């Protein structure tokens, strides 16, 4: 549910 | 038989994001330089899986309409498709991007990375099966986008919105089969055969990780 890395990669610049 | 100006545009956006992708030289050099031990061989494969995850998110972000989906659905699709999208790219690197000797060393490393034949055998079987189709760059790109924009992944809140993005790609893929392989009417059916075969790897992959004690916390967070 958290999937922190995918979230960063998606929401990056 | 031709693509309409609209299908040409959709295909061009897919081909552009797809052609940007490249496996770094630093990874390629490791396949050639590192010691041939289970420890080092597994570490190269770990470096390859991590790089594919980065390449996958960049490719996905540029798929037409992907940014227009609900934010949690974008995560659900990325999480649902990562394993399948990896094996598909890996089949391309193994059969097309890597020099013959490099893929031979890579295979050598793969067969000596402490992984069971239970998982190794369907992997190379799938590589041979994919290589048989003589897939174009457009077929790899479309097939990858269709794997990513699959509307039946778990935890997707709006499936129709994803269906609206996936259907025009299958339509484009089927038209390209009719255009480039008019003598082979089952060419499209053959490509669909790979989508079903890719799905089996979700199970193969999940059980493989349970036989680990080889533990890579970063990849396990992405995979399960």
């Amino acid at each position: 549910k958290d999937h922190q890395l995918l979230r960063y990669l998606l929401d990056k610049d | 038989m031709e693509l309409t100006p609209d299908q040409q545009t959709l295909l061009h956006f897919i081909m552009d994001s797809y052609n940007k992708q490249r496996m770094p030289q630093e990874i390629t050099n490791k396949i050639l330089k590192e010691a041939f031990s289970a420890e080092e061989n597994f570490l190269i494969l770990t470096e390859m899986a991590t790089n594919h995850v980065q390449v996958l998110v960049e490719f996905t972000k540029k798929l037409p309409g992907f940014q227009t989906l609900d934010h949690e659905d974008q995560i659900a699709l990325l999480k649902g498709s990562a394993v399948e999208a990896m094996f598909l790219r890996s089949a391309e690197i193994f059969n097309k991007k890597l020099p013959s000797g490099h893929s031979d060393l890579l295979e050598a490393r793969i067969r000596n990375s402490g992984i069971s034949d239970e998982y190794i055998t369907p992997m190379f079987s799938f590589y041979k099966s994919i290589g048989e189709l003589k897939m174009t760059q457009e077929e790899y790109a479309l097939l990858t986008a269709i794997v990513i924009l699959s509307p039946d992944r778990q935890y997707i809140k709006d499936r129709e919105a994803v269906e609206k993005l996936q259907e025009p790609l299958l339509d484009v893929l089927q038209k390209l089969c009719k255009i480039h392989q008019p003598e082979n009417p089952q060419h499209f059916a053959c490509l669909l055969g790979r989508l079903t075969e890719l799905r089996t790897f979700n199970h193969h992959h999940a059980e493989m990780l349970m036989s680990w004690r080889k533990f890579t916390p970063l990849l396990c967070e992405i995979w399960d």
